[PDB]
RNA sequence: CGCGGCCCGAGGCGGCGGGGGCGACGGGCGGAACUUAAGCAUAUCAGUACGCCCCGGAGGAGAAACCAACCGGGAUUCCCCG
RNA sequence: GGGUGAAGACCGGGAAGGGGCGUGCCCGCCCGUCGAACGGGGAGCCGGCGGAGACUCCGGCAGGCGCGGCCCCCGCGGAGA
């Protein structure tokens, strides 16, 4: 909704800055075979329940 | 790279108070040209050297000023709780060794008339 | 207007205070424990506190001074020119009951409000099955303060000097025509009336 | 007794005082004012606020204030502040929009922090 | 002998001195608190008996308790398992009235340590009890080797774990020989003992 | 009508304590039914599951208001035996 | 405050239950800064600007509520409304 709390808004915030993909450089010197972070979400498929 | 707590200890608070200041000011100056426009390897380099002399210089301060503080409470009956000495709550809670000891004085007295005496069979 | 204090509301403490008189004011209370109800006069009582308080103990200045001055002297030498002999009274039931067997007090004096009164309510029987003199008196503070403690359940003579003999034999005297046993073992209290008075 | 009322009498009151400090060392906090700047933002959008409204965008601390950001840009660098906006950012920062008073450059000011 | 004529005379409690004072003694009680502190022990041989001297450290509560059986907590009444677990209203406690009193002091006053009780009165609705308790950090208490033992930390909660005198008759511990074989050094500890299978290397 | 002692209470201050956590072992309470009886109601499962409270490195128990019946033993605990 | 229950917990007006001015006196039986982005509530309009914001930015013109200085007064008219 338009009308949250700070409380609500900032565990939604974390959420958002964490959906990323595992960086070039990391993916190398780690020599990571799985090169995919499964710790992302997609909005139109998850439910945060944040 | 960096200070040394070495040179460090030889210097009066106002003079690490300065020093703090300065070397904050620097880092936020750093953290602006970090932002904007592009990290050149030299201001990179500089910043995390910066980062650990502001802890570094802290921690000089700190430490000069719990021995000052506690160079003064020390023979009062009561010290502040952060310079008690560090045990468990347990043993805090503890009866001392010679407590554990006491005896009546009747037991004390008859436990001296028969004292243990070394003795061999055969 | 008209005054309101006959018509506030005390505190809880106060008002058992007050009930717990009445009660014992208007019941039928035993011949034992009304005893304990009805006091020796205030005249003779003034008598007996004079002559007990020229027999008074050691005083608590006086005791603090000693704890120093005799406690370090005792160590330098002649100990027993130390601990002066002075006549005093005795307190305390344990030893007041010691030589009331032993018959050597010639006056008990016993408070009036021991609580509980389990405590005393058997000493006049004994005092008079051992041919022992003895008074009820007003107040513990007061037994207490003759021996400069904050109270006492009694105290008792044990032997007096000859200078003051007069006065405690006319002291003697007038308790004895003060004090009748028989009577006050036959007779009951309370049963008070509201109205009635 | 003019009321029907008993009401607890008045005693005396007294106030603390420790045989033992409870906080023998004073000890800093988050609020100072160079930490409590973090960086300014650079977009065309900010060097036309600048340019234009006398107005520079700030990246601070969010337990900041407006008083205490007024404060510390004002001893931070050495000028006068008008009014300032807050703004708390969807991943959690906080933004201020300083203005600087009529009689001071802003664009001065930005180009010696270096942000111009 | 001040005592002996103490407990001589609490020995004859239907006497009518006796009963006017009892009387006097439960209407006081009967206008105060379920749980009290007191000045001083209502009856000082009896403390002394059961261990209370008159320092710094020990202290004195009053305590009462209802009186009677007790009744199932079931809803509407209704139990409903086999027809011989079915009763509601006519039980009585395992424990003693004297046990239950020293668990209602110890639960509310849990910095304390709790040491005997004794009786004091009773009206026909309620009795109450005397508890002694003593303050484990009191100076005088700790360097006293008359009273050490209890500064221990075994000492914690005596009165939870039945081992005061009443707890310690509820659990049957006053008999010893026959009749006594199967509950030391507790129930629970001798039915395991007697049913365990062991099953050695050798058999 | 005022003020001293004792007694019973009230408000504040100082210094020390308490509270909560721990799929085992330990102590104290409350307390089933499935199941077996070739049905089932006493009995059994079981003084178990589970609920509540409380310690410790162990806990609990413990120096006879005991066994025994003998040419007797002798605080408590644990193992072997029936 | 308390009451009850083996507890967990549940129930609850009969209880010495606060302030002011300013240091002494005076007044006073007894909870809640819990519960409504629709109920109550002191006060905002116009024009313009961006790529994504506007009753919030800028320009203009106003309102409400406080604090600080300087001057700065303790009521008259009508037959009556
Ligand atoms: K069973
Ligand atoms: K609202
Ligand atoms: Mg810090
Ligand atoms: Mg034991
Ligand atoms: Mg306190
Ligand atoms: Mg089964
Ligand atoms: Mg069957
Ligand atoms: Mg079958
Ligand atoms: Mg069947
Ligand atoms: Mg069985
Ligand atoms: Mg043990
Ligand atoms: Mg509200
Ligand atoms: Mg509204
Ligand atoms: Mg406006
Ligand atoms: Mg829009
Ligand atoms: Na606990
Ligand atoms: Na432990």
């Amino acid at each position: 909704s338009a009308n949250k709390t700070l409380e609500r808004k900032l565990r939604l915030g974390k959420k958002i800055r964490m959906n990323k993909n595992i960086p070039r450089w990391v993916i190398l010197k780690d020599k990571l075979k799985k090169r995919w972070n499964y710790k992302r979400h997609h909005w139109r498929r998850s439910h945060l329940k944040l | 790279p960096g200070l040394k707590a070495k040179d460090l200890i030889g210097l009066s608070q106002e003079d690490l108070q300065r020093k703090l200041a300065d070397l904050k000011r620097e880092l936020l100056s750093l953290r602006t040209m970090k932002a904007t426009a592009g990290p050149v390897p030299e201001r990179i380099a500089r910043f995390r050297v910066c980062k650990k002399d502001v802890a570094r210089v802290l921690t000089i301060i700190n430490q000069k000023a719990r021995d000052e503080a506690r160079a003064a409470f020390e023979g009062a009956k009561y010290i502040p709780k952060t310079f008690r000495p560090k045990l468990t709550h347990a043993m805090r809670c503890q009866l001392t060794d010679k407590q554990k000891r006491l005896l009546p004085n009747k037991v004390m007295k008859r436990k001296l008339q028969f004292p243990k005496l070394k003795y061999a069979v055969k | 207007d008209f005054d309101l204090t006959p018509f506030v509301r005390w505190p809880r403490q106060v008002r058992i205070q007050r009930q717990k008189a009445v009660l014992q004011r208007r019941l039928k209370v035993p011949p034992t424990v009304n005893q304990f109800m009805n006091p020796i006069s205030r005249n003779l009582t003034n008598e007996i506190f004079n002559l007990a308080r020229k027999y008074s103990p050691e005083s608590k200045e006086e005791h603090k001074a000693r704890l120093l001055q005799i406690a370090d002297a005792k160590a330098n030498g002649k100990p027993l020119p130390e601990k002066s002999d002075k006549l005093v009274i005795a307190s305390g039931i344990r030893r007041i009951t010691s030589l009331v067997e032993s018959k050597r007090a010639k006056l008990v004096l016993i408070a009036n409000d021991v609580d509980p009164l389990e405590l005393v309510l058997w000493l006049p029987t004994l005092c008079h099955k051992m041919g022992v003199p003895y008074a009820i008196v007003r107040t513990k503070g007061d037994l207490g303060k003759l021996v400069h403690l904050k109270k006492t359940t009694s105290v008792c003579f044990t032997d007096v000097n000859p200078e003051d003999k007069p006065t405690f034999d006319k002291i003697l005297a007038a308790v004895a025509h003060e004090v009748d046993y028989a009577k006050a073992m036959k007779t009951y209290g309370g049963g008070v009336r509201r109205e009635d008075e | 007794r003019t009321n029907v009322h008993f009401f607890r009498p008045k005693t005396l009151v007294h106030k603390k005082a420790p045989l033992y400090p409870r906080n023998p060392i004073k000890k800093g906090s988050w609020d100072d004012p160079c930490d409590l700047l973090r960086y300014p933002i650079k977009t065309d959008e900010n060097t036309t606020q600048i340019e234009k409204n006398n107005t520079i965008v700030f990246i601070v601390d969010r337990r900041a204030s407006k008083p205490e950001i007024r404060k510390a840009f004002e001893t931070v660098f050495e000028t006068k502040v008008a009014r300032v906006n807050t703004l708390i950012t969807p991943l959690g920062l906080k933004k201020a929009f300083i203005r600087l008073a009529p009689d001071v450059q802003a664009m001065d000011v930005a180009s010696k922090m270096g942000l111009a | 002998g001040a005592y002996k004529y103490v407990q001589e005379l609490w020995r004859k409690k239907q006497s009518e001195a006796l009963h006017y004072l009892f009387r006097l003694r439960t209407w006081e009680y009967r206008q105060l608190n379920a749980i009290k502190r007191c000045s001083h022990p209502t009856r000082p041989e009896k403390a002394r008996r059961l261990g209370y001297k008159a320092k710094r450290g020990y202290v004195v509560y009053r305590v009462r308790v209802r009186r009677g059986g007790r009744k199932r907590q079931c809803v509407h009444g209704i139990s409903y398992g086999k027809p011989r677990n079915i009763g509601i209203v006519g039980l009585k406690p395992s424990r003693s009235l004297r046990a239950l009193a020293e668990q209602k002091v110890g639960r509310r006053l849990p910095s304390l340590r709790v040491l005997n009780s004794y009786w004091v009165a009773q009206d026909g609705s309620y009795k109450w009890y005397e508890v002694i308790l003593i303050d484990p950090f009191h100076p005088w208490i700790r360097n006293d080797p008359k009273i050490n033992w209890i500064c221990n930390p075994v000492m914690k909660r005596r009165e939870c774990r039945g081992l005061t005198s009443a707890g310690r008759k509820a659990r049957g511990l006053h008999n010893k020989g026959i009749g006594a074989m199967k509950l030391r050094p507790s129930k629970r500890a001798a039915w395991k003992r007697n049913h365990t299978r062991s099953l050695r290397r050798y058999r």
